[PDB]
RNA sequence: UGCUGACU
DNA sequence: TCGCCAGAGGACAGCGAGTCAGCAA
DNA sequence: CTGTCCTCTGGCGA
């Protein structure tokens, strides 16, 4: 970031022989796209470049105190006079060559010295990849953190934007085959998930409510749905489900 | 017999997906693959040759259905 | 900002502490920066910036850094992670299960610890 | 091998309480659940029969460990009965309206039997039977109703499966709600007149019957048990065969221990909030079991029994709903809080699960990978694994992956066995991985979990997901040594990514059936057009726009070697020769043009077999931007015939035009949009990639772009004018404010400051905003004067060579408001639409005198960012920038809630094979998607203004897309004949509103009858003397079957899309498209005649082309268009004068559907006749409200004898525009005010402890307090009154009452109308229009002026009033127009096909229903409707009604783990045997 | 008794020396209140002209 | 699990 | 003489996504 | 905070 709110990530490390060298032999060490100025109107960066270049040239140290330079005494006039007094040009543009083709670019570039700060947010602290790992034991879903392995949340907005594509199987994959997917089995006649019970060791799940074991059939169902049926039973509510 | 003759994009997607999941489970490829390791490229190769013996069962909102052949369906 | 946070390392035992190696003082700065000496604790570095559209990788808020400047020490830094190991944990009010120490010859700590169950000062950890 | 069995339906009922037994492994009795060391104490909550809570133990009930044991249920057996907290309130009502003596409900048996029969008929679906039964009753009890009801239920059975539809659930909901709401109040008992044993319940856990006893759940239980017996036939339908026993609990169920996990809380290592509530119940059970034993070993003992009962009920209450009981503490959240909230269990872990095989990292710009690709930084690639099956044709490349290992890139972390599983290769000995590279192909084959392999498909998402384009599929380009995910800049606007720290998620499909859909459907080139309005989304940005605009300009010449190496560097071609061009200049030196570079790059990208496209359009850079020097006039030159403003691509070769943002950009109909139409979405992506590379090479090699200070600078000799204008602007405050207070034009310099101060400290504060506005106008005039001086030509460098211009002017970045405000003016600051606020002393800032007139003191900043802004302007600018930041945060919450509401309702609306948009219930919201099928994306070039483009590219559009074959297989006779019939009809009937009729057509003899025949009669039966002759001649004195005046008067044939199935029927198009095609064919056959270019296309081949292109743009079956409408109304709002604006209005319209809106209005045109114009003046003056307070000078109250003189105003200044007269005004006081005065005096005193003569007499005839008023024979000179209450009254300054009453006292007003006004002009086309707008709403009170005003063309924003005077089909269009006008104020434009669906859904069932929490009550899905809001009320409802769910919604389909019933899941596959 | 305060949380906060400009701003911060972070209306966020010289217009968190 | 910071 | 048009307040329930950390109960 | 929904609530001719 600069001292004017122009934050940005580092996208490339440009080789030092592919950088546009100036007619003085120099070569920039920061390349800043000129399109952040028109909409953000940080005209203080364009003045800091010239002030810092004039400082480095004359061994001085200029002040950037607010409200010290009026319309009559401008900052650009002052620092352009400083530059023109060092053999550079008023408007702060020195003309570069192309470090890749070796030709003097048609436009003269605006170069200078500005003070960069390095921010505390690094990709090394904000990057995550999960394949398989821990699980919330109440719902049997990924745990949900970065210090712990943790999964990223899909979300209801994403669930509603993914089924506007008509991709029902991408939704099935994300929400069902990746987060939680169990084989809870039900009594087909009673249609109840709480009723099938195992035995004491031919291990046959037998329905407790009606003593038959030919009526039990396994169903592929989420795990939070079984948790939901259990917490509903807790309230005496019954979820009767029709198996086909 | 009354629905559109063409193959909607959702139908193409699901048919390619199913044919690919079949090829990947060691199913015979009737398309003479030529060195490609992707089952989805093979499924597209088969769809272009009109060799897919699947029956799209289009469901109407009242339960009534119509069974179309993947061969008898204009792929755009 | 990653800067120079303080002068007394070896003493703080914080959790995280970001340090910039070679800070500089702005060549263009308000005079109040000099009333509260803020150069006792610098925050950034001066860089030669050109405002040019040249790469194709510096668009939409992204920036380009010369590679030789980055290999000559431009904006290098470090973090200090201090971890307080109080070993009254792993136990309750029983016998002292807690003394940093190595039983002699453990194949597990053959040469990574130094006989008081603590890494060497200067050793690299992975 | 999966279970294979699927779910069809889920019903919610209540458990018997006797079948919960046997659903219980053991009864728990030990309160202390945590062992001394933290293990489970036997017989406590955490037990080893209720399942192993953790992997350490094995259950006692079934030997099995955690992760394999389904937990078991247990029961805290209660000492005595307690009421169940959910079925409790109903119980109360079942006891409020009932005779505790008789044990029968106090309702007239008529209502009981009527409702019983209505429920019996609803259970099968019969919906007319409801009103038929009600009318049979009113016209007439059990035998009368049961005959009809049984006849219905018998003749209309087979409909129990077709009863779970909206319109059948709304009726039952309304019936039962009305019953519970109106017929369960306490009433004197029918059979015994004294059966009101008033149950009256205090806070929950307390019911008190009177003779003030406490109702014990056992006595209430017996009362219910004996009331069911008498009234069961009726209640078994109001509750489903509900047993009354379910209303009471004899035990509490402890859920399985695996669902209750011990965590930690302050000073407690192992505790779950649910076990802490159940432990409180167990502890009360133990204290109560002791008191019972104390009675057995035997008023305080039983008062204590009744107090411990009330305490025990609340723990079970708290156990069910943390906040049911508010007087208890140590109350952790119940189940209502486990289920129902944003944290909840539905909006989290149900709709928003967490996913495996996903990555998240900061995204970085790439640009050297194709637009359909993502760069993966070799750290995800080595972890993200796809589990591919091993087969004969892949076992070779899989073998290399298992050999490469878990850590080298084309490798694999594991291999799953046929029957076993999960033999991990992660070892790094490199020999066992080879030991297992064999035995691949050595049932289900081994599956190798391979890494990402540089062609894989990945779903990428940015987290504020507001549209479909926020999730797109990309093609896994693997990059080495990074931790960032690299993405092309064309895909930025789709995600809203900005490369300033912009973490993004990447999901890895794992099924091979979601890969097919990521490739076909979710791909990132099918996403070129936004679904909101079909306009392009992908496009180049920033310096790819300033590069292409400066290369395609006219004076750019390149030598052979810069021409080349600029073509090959954009192409990077891989196959086949590069087709070059010829130099434009061949002689002095061979040279190229830069437009030729783009040309030759365009003829290589377009697919080899297809032919280059023709294109004609406009550029973004106006042809006026280049005019340096004053323009002169040449007699035959239309300067625009040869201008850089017109883009002319002729056979893929750019011949003219700059090609700025208008192409390459996010603008429609450009070069890339036409490429995407004629040649597909992959070719447009290729064009974008190659053009980006070319425009980067150009700026990097030969040119350069920068932005210095000499392009923001301003010429001298132009800043002098700016300075003089700024000096002049410092003198415009006094005049502005003064002439806005309507003060004497001059001579007052301090009265103005005082008037401003008064207006500032006023109460209404609308004479202050007047000054603010009339001051802003002056300042804005001055600001506009200053911009013109400097910005156009006062700049040191002009547009071709200025770097700021040519960046805002080619659409690269910024607007013209930014270029200024950097030079020559910053502007007038406005915070809330007003100037900065003043202090409490009248100064806006400590630097400014109080009430200072200078515009500088009000936020008019004349400084620019070029030369900074002084300290006060920096503060005012800071208030405005902060208002913006505070505001953006508030807006995101408001918009996001509105999207969820619309999304939750419209989610299941999908286009179906019949082409109807139908809800999941089967309900038909629309019969064609937007009134014509047609998807908003594919309808962009079907707009007249583009047949010109489709005609030019006929050959590619026919060859590449439609094909000449489809014309061969397509037949139009059925549809063509229909349109011929329609055309003939409309030819015989030019005026289609002329009351066609057979008999009406047999009124042409009108003269024949009026001549002599009917001259002798009267109005026999009210008709006429001459009408009876016509009736006689027509009736039976005409031919039997040849009296065919019918055919001359028959209806227009019904539209073709209605009868002829637009999908399978060629030439069956919309009635508005065929008109456009006719118009264009007629205007195109008359252009070919004078064309000097050979056209090999015929009008009747162009017609078939357009008809095919229509038939193919037809909204594929399964589209799910309701979700698209939801997201299209949401995204624009989420992002972004006497009416409402913004999200307030959208929420009034959609979410609230209010009958009370903040700003109701009307607009009737004025009839355009000389008499009407004269009458309207009186009409406006007639409907404005005149209130006693608006006509009064001051009161004079004397005081127990309280006199009052009103002293009314003179007519000079209020009769002008109020239409009032003094006799009417005074008569008003005598009959309304002077009696409302005594009404208010009683309002206070009830809780305190020749001709003058007749008027006075009648007035005191009616009231006993007044004595005598006055009279004013000369314009209301002195009109007082006198009262007296002589004994004892609170003598205070009653002026307060007679002033608070003389304000809300209005002489006369039309109900609902507060003021009218005639906005003179509303049209330029027919400027003569006049409109009588209003600020109230009363539709009928305008019907009396059908001759002064046009009552057709009447409009109102109310939508509930329109729906009551004109119907619901007329409110649909008002809804649509309101949404459109709300979006229009911001330039947004949602496609009409979305508002049509929203309005059709809202007005589906006959009423304007809100799109909110009360609109879902009429919804056939209990699993939906509880995933939205108030999940516990919707669960209690669904439970006490036995409501059944069909698992057809998206929510009900994602809750039970099914595949949604739209889009890709809408059909089977049925492999044939 | 809440001490005549109206707030019962966020009374003391961690002072972190990430920089000396993060640290020096903890002893010049003034919090309108922790309850106002939960409000529909935004009128305690208006930067009135009476905080001229007493509160900085620019130095406010921006979320 | 909550309170404090912080990112878009 | 209280039913229904009017009329009042009281209660509830909603308040954008998704991330990372520390500290402490 | 703002909205509907909800629950009453006593008050003149039929
Ligand atoms: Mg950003
Ligand atoms: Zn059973
Ligand atoms: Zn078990
Ligand atoms: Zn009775």
């Amino acid at each position: 970031a600069s001292r004017h709110g122009q934050k940005g990530i580092l996208s490339r490390l440009w080789p030092a022989e592919d950088m546009p060298f100036t007619e003085s032999g120099m070569v920039p060490d920061i390349l800043f796209n000129p399109h952040g100025f028109p909409s953000r109107m940080t005209i203080g960066m364009l003045i800091e470049s010239m002030a810092g270049k004039s400082a480095a040239l004359h061994g001085l140290c200029h002040d950037a105190t607010p409200f010290i330079f009026s319309e009559e005494n401008s900052a650009l006039e002052y620092f352009g006079e400083m530059l023109k007094a060092a053999g550079y040009n008023f408007y702060g543009t020195e003309r570069l060559y192309s470090g890749i083709s070796g030709l003097e670019l048609e436009a003269d570039i605006f170069i200078g010295v500005v003070y960069y700060q390095r921010l505390r947010h690094m990709v090394s602290d904000k990057f995550q990849v999960r394949t398989t790992g821990a699980r919330d034991r109440v719902t049997n879903q990924p745990i949900g953190g970065r210090n712990v392995q943790g999964g990223i949340r899909f979300g209801e907005m994403e669930r509603d934007a993914l089924l506007a594509h008509g991709t029902s199987f991408l939704l099935h994959d994300r929400l069902f085959n990746c987060s939680d997917r169990s084989v809870a089995h039900v009594c087909v006649k009673c249609g109840s998930l709480l009723s099938p019970l195992l035995e004491k060791p031919n291990r046959k799940y037998n329905c407790t409510l009606c003593s038959r074991s030919d009526t039990i059939d396994t169903v592929s169902v989420p795990y939070v749905f079984r948790y939901f049926v259990a917490e509903l039973a807790a309230m005496n509510i019954k979820v009767k489900l029709d198996v086909v | 017999r009354i629905t559109t003759p063409y193959m909607t994009k959702y139908e193409r997607a699901r048919v390619l997906g199913t044919r690919a999941l079949q090829i990947a489970m060691c199913a015979p490829v009737m398309v003479e693959l030529e060195g490609e390791t992707d089952p989805l490229l093979i499924a597209m190769k088969e769809l272009k040759a009109r060799k897919i013996p699947i029956i799209i069962r289009r469901y109407l909102p009242d339960g009534s259905y119509e069974d179309w052949g993947v061969d008898e369906l204009i792929i755009t | 900002t990653m800067g120079f946070p303080l002068l007394t390392y070896q003493d703080r035992s914080d959790n995280k502490l970001y340090r910039l190696q070679t800070p500089q003082s702005p060549l263009v700065r308000p005079s109040m920066y000099d009333y509260y000496d803020m150069d006792n604790y610098p925050i950034g570095t001066n860089a030669i910036v050109a405002v040019i559209s040249y790469t194709g990788y510096d668009m939409e808020d992204a920036m380009i850094v010369n590679k030789a400047s980055w290999e000559r020490g431009f904006a290098h830094g470090s973090v200090y992670k201090s971890e307080f190991i109080d070993l009254s944990e792993k136990i309750k009010q029983g016998d002292s299960s807690l003394v940093f120490g190595i039983k002699p010859g453990d194949p597990r700590v053959l040469q990574k610890l130094d006989d008081d169950g603590l890494p060497f000062i200067g050793a690299k950890l992975q | 091998n999966m279970p294979w069995r699927r779910l069809q339906g889920i019903s919610f009922g209540m458990y018997s309480a006797e079948e919960l037994k046997k659903l219980s492994v053991k009864s728990i009795t030990n309160p202390r659940y945590l062992d001394s060391l933290g293990n489970p104490s036997a017989n406590g909550l955490y037990d080893l029969a209720l399942g192993p809570a953790d992997s350490k133990e094995v259950c006692s009930t079934c030997v099995q460990d955690f992760s394999n044991c389904s937990g078991h249920l247990g029961h805290i057996e209660l000492p005595l009965t307690v009421y169940n907290p959910l079925l409790f309130d109903k119980l109360y009502l079942l006891l409020r309206g009932s005779c505790l003596n008789c044990h029968m409900l106090t309702c007239p048996r008529a209502v009981i039997h009527l409702l019983l029969c209505q429920l019996r008929v609803l259970e099968v679906g019969a919906l007319q039977a409801v009103y038929e039964l009600e009318r049979i009753l009113n016209r007439f009890i059990r035998e009368e109703l049961e005959q009809y009801t049984t006849e219905i239920v018998q003749n209309n059975l087979l409909g129990s499966q077709g009863a779970h539809v909206k319109n059948v659930c709304e009726s039952k909901s309304k019936l039962i709600a009305l019953f519970w709401k109106a017929h369960m109040n306490a009433k004197r008992c029918p059979h015994c007149k004294t059966g009101r044993s008033v149950v009256r319940k205090e806070h929950n856990s307390k019911l008190t019957i009177t003779f003030r006893g406490y109702l014990t759940p056992t006595s209430a239980r017996e009362h219910l048990s004996a009331l069911w017996k008498n009234e069961g036939f009726f209640l078994n339908y109001l509750f489903s065969r509900f047993n009354p026993s379910v209303f009471f609990l004899d035990f509490l169920v402890v859920p399985p221990s695996r669902y209750r996990p011990v965590s930690r809380l302050g000073d407690q290592m192992f505790t779950n909030g649910q076990t802490v509530n159940l432990q409180a119940v167990m502890k009360d059970v133990v204290l109560i079991r002791k008191l019972l034993a104390l009675m057995a070993q035997e008023q305080s003992l039983i008062d204590k029994l009744y107090n411990i009962w009330i305490r025990l009920q609340s723990h079970v209450n708290i156990v069910f709903d943390s906040e049911m009981d508010k007087l208890m503490m140590d109350k952790y959240p119940g189940i209502r809080q486990i289920l129902e909230k944003k944290e909840g269990l539905f909006r989290k872990h149900m709709m928003g699960k967490r996913v495996d095989y996903a990555a998240r990292s900061v995204i970085c710009p790439d640009m050297y990978i194709n637009t359909n690709e993502i760069g993966i930084p070799m750290v995800f690639a080595t972890k993200l694994t796809y589990p591919q099956p091993v087969t004969p044709w892949n076992v070779q490349e899989l073998r290399q992956a298992v050999i490469n290992g878990p850590n080298v890139h084309p490798g694999a972390s594991m291999v799953i066995n046929e029957d076993g599983s999960r033999t991990a290769l992660s070892a790094v000995d490199m020999t066992q991985r080879e030991a297992v590279a064999k035995q691949l192909l050595t049932q289900g084959t081994k599956i190798v979990c391979r890494h990402v392999k540089n062609g894989d498909i990945l779903l990428l998402n940015r987290q504020p997901t507001l549209h479909r384009p926020s999730i797109q599929a990309h093609r896994a380009r693997i990059l080495p040594e990074e931790k960032v995910l690299r993405l092309h800049y064309a895909n930025c606007k789709a995600y809203n990514a900005d490369f300033d720290g912009d973490e993004m998620n990447a999901h890895f499909p794992q099924s091979e059936l979601g890969r097919a859909e990521a490739y076909v459907l979710a791909c990132t080139d099918q996403q070129y057009l936004v679904p909101k309005d079909g306009q392009p989304l992908a496009g180049l940005i920033q310096d790819h726009m300033v590069s292409g605009a400066s290369m395609t300009t006219r004076g750019c010449f390149f030598t052979r070697e810069h021409y080349m190496e600029l073509v090959y560097r954009g192409l990077t071609d891989k196959v086949g020769r590069v087709k070059l061009l010829s130099p434009s200049i061949l002689k002095p030196f061979p040279l190229w043009t830069g437009k030729q570079v783009v040309s030759t790059l365009l003829i290589n990208i377009i697919p080899e077999d297809h032919i280059p496209l023709n294109l004609s359009g406009k550029a973004k850079i106006t042809g006026k931007a280049w005019v340096k020097e004053t323009p002169r006039s040449v007699p035959g030159f239309n300067p625009d015939s040869m201008c850089e403003s017109q883009v002319i691509i002729r056979e893929g070769e750019l011949l003219c035009g700059v090609l700025d943002k208008a192409h390459y950009g996010s603008s429609a109909y450009g070069l890339v949009h036409c490429c995407y139409e004629i040649y597909g979405g992959e070719t447009s992506g290729k064009v974008l990639t190659c053009l980006a590379r070319l425009f980067t090479a150009y700026l990097q090699l030969y040119r350069g772009f920068t932005l210095g200070v000499e392009d923001i600078l301003v010429k001298p000799k132009a800043d002098v004018k700016r300075q003089r204008i700024i000096e002049e602007s410092t003198h415009c405050g006094p005049q502005a404010v003064r002439a806005a207070l309507n003060l004497p034009e001059a001579a007052s310099y301090d009265e103005v400051r005082g008037k401003w101060q008064d207006a500032h400290l006023g109460k209404d504060q609308r004479d202050f905003n007047m000054i603010d506005l009339k001051f802003k106008e002056e300042v804005n005039h001055y600001s506009n004067e200053i911009n013109k001086a400097c910005m156009p030509f006062g700049l040191h460098r002009q547009f071709p060579e200025n770097s700021l211009q040519m960046m805002v002017q080619s659409g690269a970045k910024g607007s013209t408001v930014n270029t200024m405000q950097i030079s020559c003016l910053l502007g007038q600051i406005e915070l809330e639409g007003r100037r900065p606020p003043l202090m409490a002393s009248g100064k806006s800032l400590p630097c400014f005198e109080p009430y200072e007139f200078t515009p500088r003191a009000g936020g008019f900043v004349t400084g620019r960012f070029l030369t900074g802004i002084k300290p006060p302007e920096f503060f005012f600018h800071c208030m405005a920038g902060r208002e913006g930041l505070v505001d953006t945060a508030v807006k995101t919450s408001r918009s996001g809630y509105l999207q969820r509401c619309i999304i939750k309702h419209l989610e299941g609306l999908v286009v179906q094979y019949d082409l109807t948009v139908r809800d999941s219930d089967g309900s038909v919201v629309q019969f064609l998607y937007g009134e014509d099928g047609l998807d908003i994306p594919k309808t962009q070039f079907l707009q007249p203004k583009q047949f010109p483009f489709l005609a030019s590219n006929y050959e590619v559009i026919m060859k590449s897309q439609h094909l000449h074959e489809v014309l061969s297989r397509a037949d139009p006779k059925k549809a063509l004949h229909h349109f011929r019939a329609i055309k003939k009809w409309q030819s015989k009937h030019p005026n289609t509103l002329l009351r066609r009729g057979a008999f009406l057509s047999y009124s042409q003899k009108i003269q024949e009858a009026v001549k002599a025949l009917k001259l002798e009669s009267e109005n026999r039966n009210g008709r006429s003397p001459g009408t009876q002759e016509m009736l006689r001649m027509w009736y039976e004195l005409d031919e039997e079957s040849r009296r065919k005046y019918q055919k001359k008067a028959a209806a227009c044939p019904d539209p073709s899309l209605s009868v002829w199935r637009p999908d399978i029927y060629f030439a069956s198009v919309s009635e508005t498209f065929e008109t456009k095609v006719d118009d264009y064919s007629q205007e195109w056959a008359a252009q070919t005649e004078k064309s000097y270019e050979k056209s090999e296309l015929s009008l009747d081949r162009l017609r078939t082309l357009l008809q095919l292109k229509w038939q193919r743009s037809l909204c594929e079956p399964g589209e799910a268009v309701g979700l698209l409408a939801a997201q299209s109304i949401g995204e624009p709002s989420t992002q972004m004068m006497n009416v409402t604006l913004g999200i307030p209005r959208l929420r009034e319209i959609l979410m609230v559907a209010s009958a009370n809106i903040k700003t109701p209005m009307m607009s009737v045109p004025v009839l355009n006749t000389k008499k009407a114009l004269k009458r309207v003046k009186s009409l406006k003056k007639q409907l404005t409200r005149v209130c006693l307070g608006e006509v009064l000078q001051k009161i004079d109250v004397q005081e127990q004898v309280y006199q009052l003189r009103f002293q009314f105003l003179p007519h000079a200044y209020y009769q002008q525009e109020k239409c009032l007269r003094p006799e009417d005004i005074l008569r008003f006081m005598e009959t309304r005010f002077f009696k409302l005065l005594m009404e208010s005096i009683k309002k206070k005193n009830n809780k305190a402890s020749e001709a003058m003569e007749r008027r006075v007499q009648a007035v005191r005839e009616i009231h006993p307090f007044i004595d005598d008023y006055q009279y004013d024979t000369e314009e209301s000179l002195w009109c007082q009154v006198t009262v007296k209450l002589p004994l004892m009254k609170i003598n205070f300054d009653m002026s307060s009452l007679v002033v608070s009453l003389a304000h809300g006292a209005v002489i006369y007003a039309t109900k609902g109308i507060t003021r009218c006004l005639l906005n003179e002009t509303t049209n330029n086309k027919n400027e003569k229009e006049l409109v009588l707008n209003t600020e109230g709403i009363n539709l009928p009170e305008l019907f009396k002026y059908a001759e002064v005003l046009d009552l057709r063309r009447l409009y109102s924003n109310d939508i509930h009033a329109i729906a009551n005077t004109y119907g619901i089909e007329a409110a649909l269009r008002v809804i649509e127009k309101e949404i459109k006008d709300v979006f229009a104020v911001y330039g947004i434009a949602v496609d009409p096909r979305h508002l049509s669906l929203v309005a059709d859904y809202m007005c589906f069932e006959g009423v304007y229903k809100p799109l909110n929490r009360f609109g879902i009550r009429s919804n056939s899905s209990p699993l939906q409707q509880m995933t939205f809001e108030t999940s516990f009320q919707f669960l209690k409802q669904a439970t006490m009604l036995g409501s059944h769910d069909e698992l057809r919604s998206p929510s009900a389909c994602l809750v039970v783990g099914k595949v949604v019933r739209g889009g890709t899941g809408l059909f089977e596959l049925k492999q044939p045997l | 008794t809440g001490l005549g305060l109206l707030q019962d949380s966020g009374l003391c906060v961690v002072a972190d020396k990430l920089n000396f400009i993060r640290y020096l701003s903890h002893f010049r911060c003034v919090h309108r209140g922790a309850d106002f972070a939960k409000m529909r209306t935004t009128t305690v966020r208006r930067l009135l002209p009476e905080s001229w010289g007493f509160l900085c217009p620019v130095h406010t968190p921006d979320g």
